[PDB]
RNA sequence: AAACCUGCAUUAAAAAUUUCGGUUGGGGCGACCUCGGAGCAGAACCCAACCUC
RNA sequence: CAUCACCUCUAGCAUCACCAGUAUUAGAGGCACCGCCUGC
RNA sequence: CACACCCAAUUGGACCAAUCUAUCACCCUAUAGAAGAACUAAUGUUAGUAUAAGUAACAUGAAAACAUUCUCCUCCGCAUAAGC
RNA sequence: GCUAAACCUAGCCCCAAACCCACUCCACCUUACUACCAGACAACCUUAGCCAAACCAUUUACCCAAAUAAAGUAUAGGCGAUAGAAAUUGAAACCUGGCGCAAUAGAUAUAGUACCGCAAGGGAAAGAUGAAAAAUUAUAACCAAGCAUAAUAUAGCAAGGACUAACCCCUAUACCUUCUGCAUAAUGAAUUAACUAGAAAUAACUUUGCAAGGAGAGCCAAAGCUAAGACCCCCGAAACCAGACGAGCUACCUAAGAACAGCUAAAAGAGCACACCCGUCUAUGUAGCAAAAUAGUGGGAAGAUUUAUAGGUAGAGGCGACAAACCUACCGAGCCUGGUGAUAGCUGGUUGUCCAAGAUAGAAUCUUAGUUCAACUUUAAAUUUGCCCACAGAACCCUCUAAAUCCCCUUGUAAAUUU
């Protein structure tokens, strides 16, 4: 039951 | 040396030349119409036994219909046309009952003869003669 | 490949795994069959067959004396002093058919074939060779031309 | 093939630059799992099976038989009507339009190889007619081979040329195995 | 750009059919 | 890109015939890069298909839409052109014979959600096409009749034939 | 079995295999027989006779020692008075 | 897409070039030259290479031993990792043993 | 004289590497793992695990 | 959990913490004020 | 009338697309050699575009001569520091 | 007919050859790119670990200066996995080449730039007319999915047999993968284009050469030897180690500062109550304003308070009023790079056509998700019996008792055994 977070990932500002 | 495929586009039209009567992206999409094509393909090589099916019920349904006209079931023709040594297939039956009517009226009229005689000779035990259509022809 | 497994995957284990049972080349005593094989020393055998061959042929000339030197030149044995080869055994195979005086050199003889040859008038002696010594009178002319 | 070496070569997922962080962790995004950005599936990364130059193909065959490819060589073309025997390769003059015509008056074929004994005797009559020519070339008898042979359609050859071929080709069918390499002194080599 | 010319070749007859269909000549 | 349309006034036509009739006047004009979705502008561009000019600009002039004014502008200036320079006698004759929408050149941008979300808009263009043919608007086809039911119907069982036989 | 060495790039020999096994050159490999030093108190005299005799491995055996053995093993050699040298080829063999 | 809609340039061969035309010429130098030379010696490429063959393994092994103390430190950085896998793949994975 | 340092031993402290063999729904408590015989395949051979003794 | 209060344990001493300190001190801990009762 | 032409894993064959090379060939082929040599599928990689969907969501106090004025809110404002 | 689609260079890869670069002025180790003052600070020290041994604990290849050979030999080694010489032998060595790539390829590169991260570090995307742009009257036609042109008419894996005829009639339970068996409501796939997955030894076989000899030193040989052809994949962990980078968030500390109305009270870790700090309850929100917020209601608010600035402690650790809290939005052990293409008996995938043969005895095992051997199956070869089966024959027991089985000449048949 532990708290498993994933970050959200940015893309690349050019696209 | 590094080789790539140049001539994909032709893989691909000899699959999707079939399927252009399709509706639906299975039509355009090689990916859904692959799948499509060969259950088509599929289809029409079992199709040929049940066209062959097919065609013998629509002989027997039309060979009963013309058979009812003159008051006789199917048993009672192709059974005595076959005691008559008469070897006419379900197909010309059915071509005769349709575009020749006279002549289906005479087998008929021949099976329902055939079959009078026989229900005459299950009647004796054996000592009266045969009937005249109940002859056979041998073969040596 | 199969379906799955290590087989599939290429993960097979190593020749002789018997799957974690002993394996069989490992439950089998040690005996020194091989023990000390690259110090034991080999002798090409040449039988007088052969001799008598090479003889009719005009490979080996009998009119001069015969030695492992003459016997390399005519082809009839292949020396590899690289090898733990130590010379040629005159082995008495085809004594009966042979018939020529020789005088012949060869580092081992049986008992056979040293009589044979003494029969027909010929001189047998046995001579030893080091391995040094061997690969210079096998192939002299690759000794001539290291200049030692 | 022999002399042919294959110098293309790519660079695998350890040699592509850069790859060695995981894109995103194992679970919990919800795309397909990765290792490295330069693995065979990504784009730019390495390729899975792909050459690894330079390579060389070298392998050599038994000496008897590239002396056997010769004399087929050789015999193929006398039992065609293609090669002809020569006591010289003086020409009148070093024009090579002279060469040409004298080949086509023959009836010989669009390309013509010519062969001398050695490459510093040839005439400088035939020197000159060659060097200027692309079907009609010169080589001496040491540097023939079945490869020129069969490209061209005609061959030509000195008498000297045939006894030098005769003397080295028929060494190989009545000879001893080799003690030792035949560069090194025999008793009746070179004859 | 894919080196090869067979492909290439057979794809400019594909196109003349095509050609051939949308503007029939005479 | 294709600009195939504007090539399209560009064909010239052999001289015809004293015994031929007269050949409708065919006016190709479109415009490129509007700053409106097909899907919306197929709305504006069906509501004119079939009218004739005059009664395609009344449409537009009320029509609450912003591809109406866009629209508009274009049959303006295609209305000049004709007279201008295709040899129309009458500016009024005209009517619509083929007008459509099509997808334009489009960009992409960041749309921010939340929880370090995102989504990609794009800002979307698209091309209007419109062609204008000289003469009355063509009659709209009567809805079919119970005459033309009827007959129909008896065609189909006249051509049947008997199937599976000689 | 290492296939191909890291400093030559050939294949190496198990030298468990040359410690316990004798290759004759027909093919045969001889072994012995796992025991035969082994608690010999409680054997009987028949039981320790066929436990002391060279015995020959089987088709299956004989192909897994030879893949783990290189070609030195396998040549002829012509040792003087060897003990197995009449062994190494077979007489009056068919198929 | 995929399928250029224009023939490429007409590839143009010059058959009887001064390589083509002279393509195996001497590679009978030792037969036909008292076997003074050897025709691997003709052979031109990587010190490596002359006169040789292997598979990829053996390439990088006999490369590293013959060149390997004038290659780039990028360069043997990654022949000493090619080594170190080419080794772990051919003895210890495969469908064979 | 004594110390420091060094080498080698001896305790202790604090750490270092490595692993949790199977079978019995799970846990607890116990049993089990090899060999021989029987219920155990009625009549060549083999074969019923688990289980019962 | 910490907390005054209580209690246990360790330490007789200096020039970078403790400390520019010295057992009424310092450190390592238990318990959770106080008040009553109790062990010894 | 024709006839090798309906099994998993595996195994044995006969053919073969495209590419490069040798030699041919010269509206795209032949015989060979060689190899980064063939994708309806790996929550594959990149890129394009659909679907959900013109949906969720987003925005501008009022009148007016666009001078101005009116209505309402103000838990804000101005400056320094830091940052940019 | 829109979106688009096509193109050939830019340059690169591998070799050969030859040993490379860095002072124009000014500035640049302090807060680098900052004209201009007493310093004394100084460098050097075995790699480890993953992995293999089907665990792991000794051990486990990593150019060390000549290709070949000796030789995978002597030796070493839980004498296991594996590691491994030397004496000795001894060759050529002509840069300007390509059966290398051609914009998802070839270097990452149009550039270590944009952008991302505090930092170490990570790391792109793309260009295309023509001789002439001082011809733009351009650079025709045709091609993915997506659309438009052109919404739809009973009924059903969307097709097939058909039919005069789209449909109507009849027939038909999508594909892949994983299991004994998937229409399965088990896994994967919106779709298009491109890219993306079988690398090698001994032996044997096949086809040439030569032959008791073969081979271009070395090696094998009781018909061998030499050469060629022909067999051994892809993606994915949590981890471990080494060296760096991080305390601008947060935990605690150091330096020197700042803030706390009013009222009741009293020299209070007092009360009420703003600023401020915290986050009790409820509701909204759940790709949201927000990768933790909003509104209301609450705890503290002169203190163990709150807070700005600079400094310190760094991963075998720090710090902690212990919550296994926090140490830059995944901390039971940070992140980055390297070892590393770590390993995975596990999951998934594995790309032209056609034909042929082809399924269920077991044993051992840190073993039952695996592997080895046997059985079965395949191919090639050799040889002669193979199957079916007439009698005869195969135990007594504890008293008796089944279908049968083994063996097996004929005969019917064409297989069987061996390599
Ligand atoms: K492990
Ligand atoms: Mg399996
Ligand atoms: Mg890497
Ligand atoms: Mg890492
Ligand atoms: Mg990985
Ligand atoms: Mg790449
Ligand atoms: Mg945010
Ligand atoms: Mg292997
Ligand atoms: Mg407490
Ligand atoms: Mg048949
Ligand atoms: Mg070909
Ligand atoms: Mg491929
Ligand atoms: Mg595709
Ligand atoms: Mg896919
Ligand atoms: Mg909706
Ligand atoms: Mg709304
Ligand atoms: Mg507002
Ligand atoms: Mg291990
Ligand atoms: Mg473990
Ligand atoms: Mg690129
Ligand atoms: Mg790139
Ligand atoms: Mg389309
Ligand atoms: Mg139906
Ligand atoms: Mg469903
Ligand atoms: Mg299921
Ligand atoms: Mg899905
Ligand atoms: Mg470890
Ligand atoms: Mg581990
Ligand atoms: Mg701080
Ligand atoms: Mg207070
Ligand atoms: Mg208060
Ligand atoms: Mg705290
Ligand atoms: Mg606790
Ligand atoms: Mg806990
Ligand atoms: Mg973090
Ligand atoms: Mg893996
Ligand atoms: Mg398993
Ligand atoms: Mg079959």
């Amino acid at each position: 039951t532990k708290k498993r977070f994933t970050p959200p990932i940015y893309q690349p500002k050019f696209k | 040396l590094r080789n790539r495929v140049t001539d994909r586009y032709f893989r691909i039209q000899e699959v999707l030349k079939h399927a252009r009567h399709f509706r639906g992206r299975k039509n355009r999409c090689y990916r859904l119409a692959v799948r499509t094509v060969i259950r088509a393909f599929v289809k029409c090589t079992k199709a040929r036994y049940l066209k062959k099916k097919n065609m013998r019920t629509l002989w027997i349904n039309r060979i009963t219909a013309a058979s009812q006209e003159h008051g006789l079931k199917y048993p009672a023709l192709i059974g005595n046309l076959v005691k008559c040594q008469v070897e006419l297939n379900r197909k010309v039956l059915a071509d005769l009952a349709i575009y020749e009517p006279k002549t289906f009226k005479s087998l008929a009229a021949l099976a329902s003869r055939r079959r009078h005689e026989g229900f005459a000779a299950a009647l004796g035990d054996g000592k009266e003669p045969e009937g005249i259509f109940s002859r056979v022809v041998q073969y040596h | 490949r199969g379906h799955k497994g290590e087989r599939q995957r290429g993960t097979r284990p190593r020749l002789g795994f018997e799957g974690g049972q002993t394996p069989f080349y490992i439950r089998i005593p040690k005996y020194g069959f091989n023990e000390g094989h690259s110090f034991r020393r080999q002798y090409k055998p040449l039988s007088l067959n052969r001799l008598q061959y090479l003889i009719d042929l005009g490979r080996v000339d009998p009119s001069q004396p015969i030695d492992l030197t003459q016997l390399v030149n005519g082809r009839g044995v292949t020396i590899q002093p690289l090898k733990r080869d130590y010379g040629v055994q005159l082995v008495e195979e085809g004594a009966d058919t042979f018939t020529a005086k020789v005088n012949i050199e060869v580092q081992l003889a049986s008992e056979l074939a040293i009589a044979a040859i003494e029969k027909n008038g010929g001189v047998v002696t046995t001579a030893f060779y080091d391995p040094r010594s061997l690969d210079i009178v096998c192939k002299p002319v690759p000794f001539f031309l290291r200049g030692q | 093939n022999f002399k042919r070496i294959s110098y293309a070569k790519t660079k695998t997922r350890a040699e592509v630059r850069g790859g060695g962080r995981k894109p995103w962790p194992q679970k919990g995004t919800g795309r397909a799992r990765h290792g490295s950005i330069r693995s065979p599936l990504w784009r730019g990364g390495g390729v899975a099976h792909g050459p690894r130059g330079p390579t060389s193909y070298y392998y050599m065959l038994p000496m008897k038989v590239r002396a056997l490819g010769l004399k087929v060589a050789l015999t193929v073309k006398l039992a065609q009507d293609d090669l002809h025997i020569m006591d010289s390769l003086e020409l009148p003059t070093g024009d090579p339009q002279y060469l040409t015509e004298l080949a086509h008056y023959r009836r010989w074929g669009d390309s013509v190889l010519l062969v001398d004994l050695t490459h510093e005797e040839m005439p400088q009559s035939i020197v000159e007619a060659t060097s200027r020519l692309k079907t009609f070339n010169l080589i001496p008898a040491v540097g023939l081979n079945v490869h020129s042979m069969l490209k061209h359609q005609t061959l030509v050859l000195t008498l000297p040329t045939v006894a030098f071929l005769e003397d080295k080709l028929l060494w190989q069918d009545s000879r001893y195995r080799p003690l030792y390499p035949f560069s090194l002194p025999y008793s009746d080599f070179p004859r | 750009v894919k080196k090869g010319f067979r492909a290439a070749f057979r794809f400019q007859k594909e196109l003349e059919r095509q050609r051939l269909l949308r503007c029939p000549p005479p | 890109i294709s600009r195939k349309w504007e090539k399209k006034n560009k064909i010239v036509y052999p001289p015809q015939l004293p015994g031929e009739p007269r050949r409708p006047a065919e006016i190709y004009h479109c415009r490129r890069q509007i700053k409106y979705s097909k899907d919306k502008m197929w709305y504006l561009a069906k509501l004119i298909r079939g009218m004739s000019i005059d009664q395609a600009l009344a449409q537009l002039e009320f029509n609450d839409k912003k591809g109406a004014k866009i629209i508009k502008e274009v049959l303006l200036e295609a209305q000049d052109m004709a007279v201008r320079d295709h040899n129309v006698e009458f500016r009024s004759n005209l009517y619509i014979a083929e007008s459509t929408s099509g997808r334009g050149q489009c960009l992409k941008r960041i749309r921010y959600h939340g929880r370090g979300r995102f989504g990609i808009m794009e800002k979307v263009y698209c091309h209007y096409f419109v062609k204008l043919v000289e003469g009355p608007p063509p009659p709209p086809e009567p809805p079919k009749t119970a005459v033309a039911h009827a007959k129909e119907y008896i065609q189909q069982l006249r051509s049947r034939t008997i199937v599976h036989t000689l | 079995l290492t296939y191909f060495s890291a400093r030559k790039g050939k294949r190496k020999t198990v030298k468990a295999v040359i410690d316990r096994f004798l290759r004759l050159h027909c093919g045969l490999w001889v072994r012995r027989k796992a025991g035969y030093k082994k608690k010999l108190w409680k054997k009987t005299p028949a039981r320790k006779k066929r436990l002391r005799e060279f015995v020959f491995c089987n088709k299956t055996q004989s192909k897994l020692l030879d893949k783990m053995t290189t070609s030195f093993w396998k040549r002829r050699n012509w040792y003087v008075d060897d003990p197995y040298q009449k062994y190494h080829d077979r007489t009056n063999l068919k198929v | 897409i995929g399928i250029r809609l224009t023939l490429p340039p007409p590839k143009v061969v010059d058959r009887w070039n001064e390589k083509r035309a002279m393509f195996g010429v001497y590679d009978n130098i030792g037969i036909l030259g008292n076997f003074e030379k050897h025709p691997k010696e003709l052979i031109r490429g990587p010190i490596w290479l002359r006169g040789w063959k292997g598979n990829e393994l053996q390439r990088c092994i006999r490369k590293r031993k013959m060149v390997g103390s004038r290659m780039f430190a990028d360069d043997l950085h990654n022949l000493n990792k090619r080594i170190r896998y080419l080794y772990k793949h051919f003895n210890r994975h495969g469908k064979f043993r």
